[PDB]
């Protein structure tokens, strides 16, 4: 998951 | 800070704290964007992607950038244009970032990247509206970018909301  | 600045700071920490009882992924499976079209009327996906953080130090950095930037905008141009701002941009950068790299992100620094973009831009062809971007943190928020492109971020989020405040920006920088 990435980081928004 | 006024009602909407608050309401969302209050929104990602409750959400903060649902990831902590009841794990990342529990919570993910709820509020990420959709991952199987069947799923694509549940509304709620589209926005509820910006509300997930994944340590504390990326929910403090993102709600204080949010603090400082998002109540600029609610103290001087009114809750109903950071609202927008807020909604348009979570929405874009959502659907660019997916397309970048799937479904699995989230946090508020798409929308903060767009109040970025929007209070910079703003504060150079409108002065008078009252809010500004310092230069010195518009080269952070570009060493910012950057330094995701050579590396955890979703580098389609960052530069996809802050396109969104740009344009915004320049659109109210006609009708003022």
């Amino acid at each position: 998951v990435r980081m928004a | 800070a006024g009602p909407v600045t608050w309401v969302m700071m209050i929104a990602c920490v409750v959400v903060f704290i649902a990831m902590q009882i009841l794990g990342d992924q529990e919570v993910m499976l709820w509020l990420a964007w959709p991952f199987d079209p069947t799923l694509k009327f549940e509304f709620w996906r589209y926005f509820t992607h910006a509300l997930m953080h994944f340590s504390l130090m990326h929910i403090l950095f993102n709600l204080l950038w949010w603090w400082y930037l998002g109540g600029a905008v609610e103290k001087r141009l009114g809750s109903g244009k950071l609202i927008v701002i807020t909604l348009i941009s979570a929405l874009l950068s959502g659907y660019v970032q997916q397309k970048f790299s799937g479904p699995w992100f989230g946090g508020l620094s798409g929308v903060v990247f767009a109040l970025m973009g929007y209070v910079w831009l703003r504060g150079e062809r409108d002065p008078q509206s009252g809010i500004y971007l310092q230069r010195g943190l518009i080269i952070f928020a570009l060493i910012w970018i950057v330094a995701g492109w050579f590396d955890s971020m979703a580098n389609g989020a960052h530069i996809a909301g802050l396109a969104v405040g740009l344009a915004m920006a320049f659109v109210d920088s006609l009708n003022a």
